[PDB]
RNA sequence: CCGAACCGACUAAUGUUGAAAAAUUAGCGGAUGACUUGUGGCUGGGGGUGAAAGGCCAAUCAAACCGGGAGAUAGCUGGUUCUCCCCGAAAGCUAUUUAGGUAGCGCCUCGUGAAUUCAUCUCCGGGGGUAGAGCACUGUUUCGGCAAGGGGGUCAUCCCGACUUACCAACCCGAUGCAAACUGCGAAUACCGGAGAAUGUUAUCACGGGAGACACACGGCGGGUGCUAACGUCCGUCGUGAAGAGGGAAACAACCCAGACCGCCAGCUAAGGUCCCAAAGUCAUGGUUAAGUGGGAAACGAUGUGGGAAGGCCCAGACAGCGUCGAGUCGGCCUGCGCGGAAGAUGUAACG
RNA sequence: CGGGUAAGUUCCGACCUGCACGAAUGGCGUAAUGAUGGCCAGGCUGUCUCCACCCGAGACUCAGUGAAAUUGAACUCGCUGU
RNA sequence: UAACGGAGGAGCACGAAGGUUGGCUAAUCCUGGUCGGACAUCAGGAGGUUAGUGCAAUGGCAUAAGCCAGCUUGACUGCGAG
RNA sequence: AGGUACUCCGGGGAUAACAGGCUGAUACCGCCCAAGAGUUCAUAUCGACGGCGGUGUUUGGCACCUCGAUGUCGGCUCAUCACAUCCUGGGGCUGAAGUAGGUCCCAAGGGUAUGGCUGUUCGCCAUUUAAAGUGGUACGCGAGCUGGGUUUAGAACGUCGUGAGACAGUUCGGUCCCUAUCUGCCGUGGGCGCUGGAGAACUGAGGGGGGCUGCUCCUAGUACGAGAGGACCGGAGUGGACGC
């Protein structure tokens, strides 16, 4: 589970996520998962998905996570009224724009790397798409 | 029979066939194949 | 529970009192500041609370001085 | 001690606009005693009396009743009576033993006075650090390269050290992201100032008479908070409601169109509509859908069906079927419309 | 834990881990007494299984007398929605 | 420009830590050097403010507002266009 | 500086407790992917790490309705609907020999315990049953009954407090009103209509009621099975509960 190891500030605005996706090539390997969507991950979707990567090309290869969570995310606790502060963290997100590249692969076969990453893209909550590095 | 939303080909001797409006597989192997989506 | 937050200091009104252009009488504030992000340039004084002040009748002038490309605002003498 | 009179009042039913403002009926306790009863007397209201329940003191008791101070006070609730004409708010800021009160200011009205005073647009002069972007800085982040060093070991071991890494690797170099409290960049708008025309019943400013108001609501946009939950909550800004009728959205303050001086059995339009309820096209031309989809919903599933650009194989005989057979075949991509996924309570009931 | 019951969050007897008993704002016992609180049994039964019939007083009809609370105005239906 | 929104501070210090004149320039690292070590003082180099600021944070600061020294009391009184 | 449950007045649904509403984090119920478990085998049956929905049933959030009053928990009486089905009916798959099960689909016609304890709802226990369903209806039902519990005034214990007093701690005691106008519903008449009047017998648009099930025997100790055991389909009899 990702995390940041230090922070400046424990908590953070919502803010919002409007835009397109910054990253959007194949840089490390030859082959990315693609996201199509708008949308929050979290670092337990993650890193459920990188366990479905990895043991689907029998840890062969290598495997790149082009994101990370570093947004807090805090939740008020059950039966609390609303006021009295901010609440507690809880759990840490990527924000996800379409065209940003999630993963890439590298030293496989495309057709392996196809079905590596479909089975990781149904432990996530976004629209994803495959995709293979480009000379330009 | 399996009653699922997501019905698929499980081997090489199934087969997708809507009747009345409903997709089913049917498996001349193995009777445990058979689907209907719902 | 309870905040350990829920503290403020009043707002100071600092910025710019007088644009470009603008016609001012001596004694004018130009702008107010914390240090000088504003150089005082000709006819123009800076206080003790770097204030930027007319010490002359006329019209304020912003520019860009000197080798570290600083701000001054002159009065120009109308 | 048992049990009538007499004195009580434990249980139940009735009664509850009663026969009764505490009873009736059937049962119940005491019944020679700290008993019960007649007549008369005494104790007086912060006072009496109390085998003590704040009990009782004339159907009244945590301070009786009557009269007076007296029209106590009531920042609270209610109510406030004839007509027409003109204008027309606010639900904010600051302070408050203040928060549903009040005061000054803002906003309304009436009056007087004074400047091309004010607004819109065009042009000119300005500052900016938001959106976006970026990663030198502050932090955070991944991969590779280099590697001080560190650690784990093989010897050596007095001091040395010699090697080696499951190794960890900072620094630096290259590559990839992220930031409300990062910035070597940086808009649109907004705002301040100047100039110019046209338009506007001076729309601006000052002073003076009179206020009301200081519970706001929803909708759009930019946000904090909350679960990018709430017809939630807290700001900024615009609109409407409030204080605004008419037409549309079945019905529907706050959405869409639009601002009702009065009369008309005239005409043109807006939003929204034109098969019948119900005013107006069963209009014209070309397509799509077969689900009553239209007229409720997701991940995901599928030879539904329309369109498009490529590709593989194929009369040197493909694909399917069983060497035969003789004309197409296969599966990706993108895209339009549809299908499944789809269970709720009075009655169809998710096109009015 | 034991007892009682086919079955017992109550009851009785114990144990002591007394959240938070305790010695005249008394401790522990106690015959008798109590319209006092809890539990068990015999008798008894319309309390109940499960109600039936009957006797009276109302209710109902006729004659006489004759109230009440309440009440913006009513030509005062169901459903689903708003 | 709000919230029981997110983070930190103050209720002083200083007759010099104030005035002025003259002068000066940081952190960190590398190399060599008695005791001396990761780190003391010395010398050179790299570096270029990554330091410093009486105390939070922000905006500033090299002409320094940072560091050192001499002389000093302008930490003056009355006023004040704007 | 405190207490008021001995309490009192003026106000507020500007503001809490009940129920409604909005919401759906939580809860519950579906589904997607498939690590694995299952000798082998992901998908008979379970399904880790994660993903997407539905319901409005839980715990909550909000404070929109009601503070010139919308009576509470449980029981009793009487119900009515939904279906995510407890029984009975129909079916697919099974790691389904049979008997008996597991799981999923269809299905709401009818049916769906009595007792001991406790105020209980619940729960545990005893003994039944084909089964002892899950929810909605102001957590259905007090102008229908109860009043054991919660929640006035009395009293006591433990505990807190110097004290008055206090405690979703405990303990004993403690007033439940209403003659029905309207809607609704169960019954029962009067009026007029239906085209001359009258006495009868009808047709049947439409509406309502009813719809449960055990055990034994035969088929047959047959099919199935190594045995143990033991059927489908079909037929006969006799009961429980309910109704006339
Ligand atoms: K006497
Ligand atoms: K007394
Ligand atoms: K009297
Ligand atoms: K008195
Ligand atoms: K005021
Ligand atoms: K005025
Ligand atoms: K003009
Ligand atoms: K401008
Ligand atoms: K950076
Ligand atoms: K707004
Ligand atoms: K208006
Ligand atoms: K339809
Ligand atoms: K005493
Ligand atoms: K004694
Ligand atoms: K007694
Ligand atoms: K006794
Ligand atoms: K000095
Ligand atoms: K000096
Ligand atoms: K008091
Ligand atoms: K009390
Ligand atoms: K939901
Ligand atoms: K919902
Ligand atoms: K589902
Ligand atoms: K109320
Ligand atoms: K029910
Ligand atoms: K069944
Ligand atoms: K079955
Ligand atoms: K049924
Ligand atoms: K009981
Ligand atoms: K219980
Ligand atoms: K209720
Ligand atoms: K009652
Ligand atoms: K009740
Ligand atoms: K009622
Ligand atoms: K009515
Ligand atoms: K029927
Ligand atoms: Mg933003
Ligand atoms: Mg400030
Ligand atoms: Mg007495
Ligand atoms: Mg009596
Ligand atoms: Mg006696
Ligand atoms: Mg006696
Ligand atoms: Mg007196
Ligand atoms: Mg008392
Ligand atoms: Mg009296
Ligand atoms: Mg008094
Ligand atoms: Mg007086
Ligand atoms: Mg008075
Ligand atoms: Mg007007
Ligand atoms: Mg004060
Ligand atoms: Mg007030
Ligand atoms: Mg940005
Ligand atoms: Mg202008
Ligand atoms: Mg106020
Ligand atoms: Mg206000
Ligand atoms: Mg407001
Ligand atoms: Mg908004
Ligand atoms: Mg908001
Ligand atoms: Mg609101
Ligand atoms: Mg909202
Ligand atoms: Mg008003
Ligand atoms: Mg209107
Ligand atoms: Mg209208
Ligand atoms: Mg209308
Ligand atoms: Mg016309
Ligand atoms: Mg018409
Ligand atoms: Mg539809
Ligand atoms: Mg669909
Ligand atoms: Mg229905
Ligand atoms: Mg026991
Ligand atoms: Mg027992
Ligand atoms: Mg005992
Ligand atoms: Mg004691
Ligand atoms: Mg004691
Ligand atoms: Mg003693
Ligand atoms: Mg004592
Ligand atoms: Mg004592
Ligand atoms: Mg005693
Ligand atoms: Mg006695
Ligand atoms: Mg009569
Ligand atoms: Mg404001
Ligand atoms: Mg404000
Ligand atoms: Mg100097
Ligand atoms: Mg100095
Ligand atoms: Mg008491
Ligand atoms: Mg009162
Ligand atoms: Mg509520
Ligand atoms: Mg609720
Ligand atoms: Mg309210
Ligand atoms: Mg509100
Ligand atoms: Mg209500
Ligand atoms: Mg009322
Ligand atoms: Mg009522
Ligand atoms: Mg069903
Ligand atoms: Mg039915
Ligand atoms: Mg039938
Ligand atoms: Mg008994
Ligand atoms: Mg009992
Ligand atoms: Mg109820
Ligand atoms: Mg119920
Ligand atoms: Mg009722
Ligand atoms: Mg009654
Ligand atoms: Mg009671
Ligand atoms: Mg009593
Ligand atoms: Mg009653
Ligand atoms: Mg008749
Ligand atoms: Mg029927
Ligand atoms: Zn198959």
């Amino acid at each position: 589970m990702l995390q940041p190891k230090r922070t400046k500030f424990r908590k953070m605005h919502k803010g919002r996520n409007r835009g397109l996706a910054q990253g959007t090539d194949v840089s490390f390997g030859s082959f990315g998962l693609k996201a199509v969507g708008r949308g929050r991950l979290t670092a337990r979707q993650i890193e459920a998905a990188r366990r479905a990567m990895t043991r689907a090309v029998k840890r062969q290869g290598k495997i790149w996570i082009r994101v990370f969570p570093d947004k807090p995310i805090t939740e008020k606790p059950l039966a609390v009224r609303m006021g009295k502060g901010k609440g507690n963290v809880e759990y840490w997100v990527a924000l996800i724009q379409p065209g940003k590249v999630l993963y890439e692969m590298d030293g496989v076969p495309e057709e392996l790397a196809r079905e590596a990453f479909k089975l990781a893209a149904a432990k996530l909550p976004i629209k994803t798409t495959f995709v293979t590095k480009t000379v330009m | 029979m399996k009653v699922r939303a997501s019905v698929k080909k499980l081997c090489r001797n199934c087969k997708i066939v809507k009747r009345d409006g409903v997709i089913r597989v049917i498996c001349s192997a193995e009777p445990k194949h058979k689907q209907r989506q719902g | 529970g309870s905040t350990r937050n829920g503290r403020d200091s009043e707002a100071k009104r600092l910025g710019v009192k007088r644009f470009g252009g603008e016609s001012v009488l001596a004694g004018s504030i130009i702008v107010r500041q914390r240090g000088t992000k504003f150089h005082a340039g000709a006819n123009v004084g800076c206080g003790r609370d770097h204030t930027l002040f007319a010490k002359a009748d006329g019209k304020v002038k912003f520019e860009v001085k000197g080798p570290k490309n600083r701000k001054f605002i002159s009065i120009e003498a109308e």
